[PDB]
Parts: C-alpha cells; structure tokens; sequence
C-alpha cells in the first residue's frame, strides 16, 4: 500500500524521503552512541576524584600515573599535566613562584579544553535535525499540492484517480517529516544538561587543585 | 515561550487535503 | 569511535528495518 | 464509546491512544507526589534555620543531631558532616588550617549536591512529555486519515455523507495530545522555580558556617 | 452576525474564550504595572550612585541613612548594610583585613540578592501564558471541526454550507488564542533585558565599594 | 502595591471591554 | 536566523474559501 | 481601480491600510536618517584615534579640546571628561593616588554610556514593525474571510461570483504587509552589527587612557 | 512541464524565480569556500600551540619566523610584531619597561584584529539570504492568485476549470523560496560558532604572552 | 582564496545547471 504510493510519486518526492530516513537513522545512532561515553566519563571522574582527598602523598599518585601515561582521561590528565609542568618548571632555573603557578594554570585550561572538546561531539546536529526536519517535510507537502491542482485542470471532470497521487504523496511527506522530528526533540536538552554539569566539576577541581599547589611553594 | 506554528500549519493542511479530496 | 560509529550505524539499520516490517503489518490491519 | 472506538480503531491508532493516557495519569501522579515533598522540605528547612540561631553552642547542637541519628535531611545532614569531617581532620594534627578549612568545606559540597539531586527527581519526564505529546497525536491523525482515505477506493459506491464518520472519528487523536500537554510546561515551570529558591538558601547556609568555622580556627 | 454564532456555540468554546480574555487581562495588567517600578528603581539607583562621589565623608552618609532610620530601596541599602557589618566586624572577632573585607561582602551580596529577588516578581507568568496560550486555541479548533463533521453524518442531506459555520467558529477560537499570545512573549523579553543591566551596575557598584573599604585597612 | 495592581486592572479591564463593544458593533455594518 | 512562514496561512484559507464557494 | 477597492471597503480595513502605509514611511525614514550618523561617527573615532598617538603632551591636548568644548563627541569626549575629572580631583583635594584614578575611570564609562545611547537611537522599533507587520495582515485576512464564511453560509448556489471582491480586497493586505516588512529585517541586523564593532574601539581606548593615566599618578 | 509553466508566468514572477536561483548559485560557493578556510586555521592554530610552549628560547623563534617572512599568518603574525616591535621598543634609549609592554600590546591587538577580519569575511551575506528569501516568494505567490483571480473575473460566471491552472502556476515561487532558503540556515549557525571558538584562542595567547614578557625586562 | 572562491562558483553554477536539466527533463516523462 505504502510502497504503491512510494514508487507512484515522482523522483523528487522520492528524493526528500530518502534524505529524511537518513536523518533519522543518524539521530538515532548518536542519540544511542553518546549517552555511554558520557556515563563512563562521570564514572571514572568520582572514581578519581575519590581517591585524590584520602591523604595519599602526591608524589606516589604522580609515579603510579606514568604507569598509563598514554591512556589517561577526564579528570585524571589535568593533575598529570599540573604536576609535570609544576615540577619541570622548580626544578629548572629556580623560577618565582609566580611563575610556576601561572605554568600549572596554563597547563590545566590546555587540558581541561581539549576534554571539554572531547566529549562535546555531534551535539549541535541533534539540534539542527529538530530545527529544520518540518519545513522539508512542508516542501513535500507543496510540491503535492501543486500536483494535484495540475491533475485538476484537465478538462474532463475530475475523478478519483486523478487526484490519488497528488493527496498520498503530501501525505506520506507530512508524516515522514513529523516522524524523523521526535528523538532530537526528546534529547538534545537531556544530552546538553549533560555536560553543563560536568564542567562545574572541572572547573571546582581546577580552583581546589590551583588553592593547593600554592602553599607548597 | 516563543510561538510555536507548525501544529496549526499541519491542521490547516490536513483540513485543505480533506476538503480537496472530496471535490470529485 | 570509528567503530561505535559503525556499531551504533548497524543497530540503527537493524532497528529502522524492523520498524519499517511492523508498519507494514500494523498497515494491513 | 471507549470499547466502540477501540474495536473501531486499526493498530497504531489505539496504541497512540493508551501511551497518551499512560503519560496523563503519570504526569499527575508525579506533580501530587511532588508538591508534598517540597512543601515538607521547605518547612524542615525554616525549622532548622529558626533553630541553630538561637545561641546555643555547636558541641550540644552536635549531640542533638547525633540524637537524631540516620535521619536527617538537608541542612541537618549538611551540618552534621561538616562537624564530623572538621573533628576528624584536626584530632590527626597533621594538616594545615587551610587544609583542614578546606576538607571540611568539599564534605559540605559533596551532601549539598546529593540532597539537591534527592530533591530533584523525576521532573525531566514532565518535559519530556509536554514536548512530545502533540507530535505523537498528529502522526496518529495522519495516519488515520491516510487509512480512511485508502479504504474509500475499494468501494465505488462512495458518496460525501457516507465518509463523514470515518473522518471524524481520526481527529480525536490530536485532542488527547494537546490535553495532555496542557499542565505539564505550568507544573514544570513551578517546580523549578522552587527547587532554585532552595538552591539559594543551601547556599548562603553553607558560606555562613564554613566562615563560622573558620573563625574558630 | 458573530454575536448570533457566540450566542449558537457550544460549553467548552465558550469556557475556552472566557479563559484566553482573563489571561489577556491578566498580562495587560502586569505589563501596565512593572515598567513604572522598574524605571523608578532606575533613577533612584542613578541619583544615589551620583551623591556618593561628591566627595562627602562617608560618615556623614552613613550618619543621614541612620538618621532616616526607615527602609530604604536601590544602592542605599547596599550602603547601609556593608557599614553596619564592617562598624561591628572591625572592631570585635579578628583585626585581619581579608576578615573583614569577607564578612562586608557577604552581607552585600545577601542584600543584593534580596533586593534583586524583590524587583523580579510576576514576571515568569508572562512567559508561562505565551507558552500555553495557543494550545488551548487548536484544541478549541480541533473540538469544534469533530463535531462540525459528527453532526454532519446525522442527516441524508450533505452539503459543505450546513459544515460552514463550524469553521467560523474554529477560526474565531484560533485569532483569540493568538492576540492573547503574542503580547506577552514580546513583553517577557523586553523586560528581562532591563534586569539585566541594573544587575550590571549593581555588581560594579559592589566592586567599587569594596575597594574603597579594602584600601583604608 | 496592590492598589496599584488593582487600578491596573480595572484599566485593562474597561479597555477591554471597549474594544469589544467596538467589533462588536462593527459586525452588523 | 529562523524561517517565517506566518503569511501561508492567508494562502490556505484563501485556497480553503474557493471549494466551499463552489461546493453546489 | 485600487482607489476604488480602498473606497468601497470598511472602516478596518482602511485603517490597517493606512497603518501599514505609515509603518513603511517610517521604516525608510529611519533607516536613511541613522545611517549618515553611524558611517560619520565611525570616521570621526579613526581620526581622533590616529592622532593621539602622535606623542604630544597631554597638557596640549587638553587645552587644545577645550576650544571646541561645546562640540566634541566620541573618544574626544571621553578624553575631555576623564582629564577633566582628574584634575579637579588633584588640585581641589589631597587624597591617595588611587581613589582620583578610580574616579577618572568612573567618569570615562559614564561618558561612554551616555555616548553608545546617543548612538542607538531608534532601532528596535525595525524589529517590532518586523516581528508584528504579518500578524496584521493575517487578522486583517482573517477577519473578511470569516464575514464571507458567515455569508455564504445561509445563501445557496453560490457561483463563485459574490465573494470573489471579499478575496481581492483580502490578498492587497497581505501584499502591503510583506512589502512592509520586507526591509526593516535586513536593515535591523546590520545596524547592531555596526553599533557592537563600534563599542570596542571606546572600550580599548578607555582601557589604555586608565593605563596611561596610572603612570604619571 | 516546468519549462511550460515558466515560460506562461508573468513578468514578476519569472524575475523573482531569476532572484532566488541568483540568491542560491552565489549561496552555496561560500559555504564551500568558507569551510576549508576555517577547518585549515584551527589545526594551524593548535599546532603552533604545541610549538611554543616546548621551552625553545624566544630568540629561536624569532629567527625561524624571519625567514618564513610573509607567510606567516594566525598566532604566528601575532608573535612576529609582538616581538619586533618590543625589541624596537627596547633597543631605543631612555626607555620604561610599562610602555615597551604596551607599546608591543597595541601591536598585538591590531593584528589580532586584523586577522579577525580577515577571517570572516562574506559570513555576514548568508543570513540575510536566509532571512529574506522566502518573503519574496510568498508575495510572488500572492501576486500571481491575485491576477488569477482578476482574469477570472472577467468572465463572472465560471467553475474551478476555469482557474484551477493559475493556481498552480503560482505556488512555484514559494517552493524555490524555501530551497533557497533552508542551506543557509542550516550553515550560518555552524560558522559563526567557528568563528567563536577560534576568537577565544587567540584572546587567551594574547593575555599568556603579555604576561610572559612582562618578567623578561 | 579568490582564486578558490570563483572556482567554487563555477563548480556550483555548473551542478545547479546540470541538476536543473536534469530535474526538467525527468518531468516532461
């Protein structure tokens, strides 16, 4: 019945369809692919971020830290980065504390950015999908409504028949186009206010790590 | 807060759709 | 990432063609 | 009526219709359970504020909460691990003032955050909902129609009245959408707002008694 | 003519419209009374920023305010609290400058706080009505069309001019919903911008102030 | 305060009211 | 930067109006 | 002839007219009137900004500004009023280095204040005719079509030959309201891109005056 | 038959049809262009990020960027009159260490402001074309059922026949509004946060270099 | 990037051309 219609209507009505459906299954797999990545980052920061206050010296975590060096993430890189550039620098010169600090400052916003931009990916197209998925669905609907009216000019009185096409096709548009619409709708805040809390955390970490390494030296 | 439109737009078209349909 | 891609691509596919065979039941009906 | 237009209905048209009522009842159920909660919150806490200004010292307050015990809620239980963690900080004499100022303040950051989010359940499926509700509605009125439209062909008898009745009974998808959604954007406004009245005054509680117990230090 | 159709319409459009009119007053109302407030607020604001730098010893303004003795609006109670903490905190508890500057900021940012908290009521209902405004029109439309096309299949005659007042009526329920919508969404916007700039100032002011304080310690 | 919100709604009120005795009339022409 | 497609509506009923005139 | 149409219809309809007429003179009066102002303020800044750097003596500068006092505007005004305030506060009172460079810099961004709001006069009403024109237009549609709704529902037989006037007088609304709102949009965007380009140049002059002025305290 | 309805239509609409192909021809070229512009400068970006921060002495970098000459550009051009003009600044007799540091401040900000503008060029014609572009069809829609209906007119008794092809002529404006309208929309967005992010970069460099130098005299 | 520029509006003028035939001559079948 649906693939009558389909195959009936023309290629350009075809065309907005096939650009439609692909929408849709892009949104889906984003939607299902992002949610486990920022779970496991959320994870792994209280998982760190609980072992940094248990009185541990910091020298020890810094060794055991070279261990994984080139896997490490979240929360767990900028305190490798911090501490390498705090104590590349002291050891190097004898630098002003001034110097140190603004060093380890630098570092951590490096880090703390490249994260940040790590974890922030195909967000603004969920956006851009529920933007602007109707108003293709309306061009369908316009060009099947143009159609029909030319079906009508014959000069024999209209029939049923004359007049199917046109009808289905802005049918079939309108509601593929309400369809691809909903799952970028339902997401696209819950996957933003995501992130916006995550990076308070950051940033607490950030201040409570920068407040530290100011008294040592 | 903002307008949202496209709700009337599908209710009009669909109301337009019914009418034509029944010109024959 | 490449291949969650390619994970998350093969069940979307998976998951639109049986949507696409239960609308097509549910139409007959 | 209701069993008549069920019979009547095809799929994908009754299914709509009891997903929307599930979201309805479920909707209301939350803001009733809700509004109590808060209103029992909001209350606690202007108690115990009136409490912990009337001059008594920090020691019997202490064994007064301890009385308590397990339960506690809020400010209670932002109190109680603020002075646990202070007691158990300075009797190791091993830490600095501001290291110990410190540890006490994240203790009360960290129970702040987990009562705020014990307090903010379940509002995100209220938006959720509002969102998606029209859409659902039109996609069923869009497929019904299409339905009715279809069947017409088979039979050549057709006349305008006989269609009147397939036609109308299509349109009740949309109304039970738009009912639906209706109090959802109102009780999710409400509700944040109060939840950010709370915020503010947690806040001002904790930078009060994190100055209160560093002057002591 | 309209009348004669008002007169001919159903319970729930006209209940539909009753509500849509008591909105509209309703935002005319708060529209008409927060921008007097609101420019108020401005100029008293602006005038007490401008006798502060005269040059006059702020004990002697310090000395006015008390004298007046009454509650105050704008700058002057930002003023009014910051000396009275800082004439008690100087003196009493520690001599330390960070202290003080502390304990006189605070108090600050909690008049700030209530003073902004007391300039920005009744607002959020604005926003709430353009918000749930136009659905109650569609849903009026929708109820209205069903019952149009119900009433239709009752007779053997069919004709589209016994379906054309049906449609007046829709219309009429839609246009409603729409003037009492717009008005609001507008005035939301046009009276958060004000907020935030006397925020603005509010915070330099602030600033400025506590540099005044902190460079005589 | 509510005065003031009070006299503004009775403006919004009686312009209200106005304006609909003005369509009004306007329909039987 | 959106897309306005208020003034469809006067289209629609335009169109809307010309089969109701012409229904007998 | 369209002098007839206007003479045969109504009261609304003419008075939308004859509003929508206005809104359009409006419209161009104050596009061409703002935008001679906005290209000469641009160049005076570049001039006056070019030649300060030059080398000579503030002292020079100073006395040469206050020939043409009554005129000046833009970064000479901002000049004249900070150099002014600076002055009087040295040679009038005997106070600490950083309260007359405080009060410098207050002077400077109140001048500039009063400065950007000279220069943004009359803008946002583009917006409001933009963003309400259509609006219009549609009620004024509306409106007849509802009346020939009405009409044709108690008449029978209709060709098609009575309310074709009520279509013709209802598209010229439209028509005029899309031509009026055709131009505001697209003048409304580049004049705030023009005004915020400008805000910098005041904003780092004033910045380097404070800078300046420090140094020779 | 497209071809045919083209060439039937009046004046007006086939110049608007010319507009709008005009409008997307010159549309899509710089998305195209604008695009491997900005995804080249911000791995240029980051790669001299990782450069300089290696602990190379600045002389070494001053004397590899002396023979790259003119092709340097981004951050690069930045450092390269930074430091010429500090070293110019330097060498001079009689010099305070403030104004060399703000003699090579103003140096830095005009190139960054240079390079800002020479970024986002033409970004700035895109939204106007997605603003204004489906106003014009709408209208040359309006314009063509108005002339319909004016040669149907002519003749006062006629059926749908008669004017069901002028109808359909008409709609073909709105449909190449809208697919003009929709890529720019979609891109404008994308480029201007781009540029945003790419903006930050640079600020943050700036403010890092500026504070390094500062120590060297 | 000017040379890049008319570059790109050639190939875009010149699929829109082709695009545009293309979509005429499949309506007249």
């Amino acid at each position: 019945n649906i693939l009558d219609l389909f195959l009936k209507a023309s290629l350009l009505v075809k065309l907005i369809m096939l650009i439609l459906i692909g929408f849709s299954i892009a949104s889906w797999a984003i939607i299902i692919q992002r949610t486990r990545i920022l779970n496991a980052a959320a994870r792994e920061a209280e998982a760190f971020e609980d072992k940094f206050w248990s009185g541990i010296e910091l020298s020890r975590l810094y060794q055991e830290s070279q261990g994984k060096r080139d896997n490490l993430t979240g929360s767990e890189q900028i305190f490798y980065s911090g501490f390498k550039e705090f104590v590349r620098l002291h050891r190097a010169n004898s630098h002003a504390p001034e110097a140190v600090v603004e060093g380890a400052s630098r570092a951590m916003r490096i880090s703390m950015n490249r994260e940040l931009e790590n974890l922030e990916t195909h967000i603004p197209f969920l956006g851009t999908v529920g933007s602007i998925s109707p108003y293709i669905g309306l061009f369908g609907t316009v060009w099947g409504i143009m159609h029909a009216f030319i079906a009508l000019g014959a000069v024999k009185q209209a029939t049923l028949q004359m007049v199917a096409p046109g009808i289905a096709e802005a049918l079939i548009a309108t509601a593929i186009g309400l369809f691809a619409a909903i799952p970028a709708v339902m997401a696209y805040n819950r996957l933003n206010q995501r992130v916006n809390k995550l990076e308070l955390n950051y940033d607490n970490f950030m201040e409570e790590f920068t407040a530290i390494l100011h008294r040592q030296a | 807060s903002e307008i949202n439109i496209v709700p009337l737009l599908d209710v009009l078209l669909v109301l337009l759709l019914i009418f034509m349909a029944t010109a024959p | 990432q490449n291949d969650k891609l390619k994970r998350a691509i093969i069940i979307s596919a998976v998951l639109h063609v049986i949507l696409f065979a239960a609308l097509i039941w549910s139409s007959f009906d």
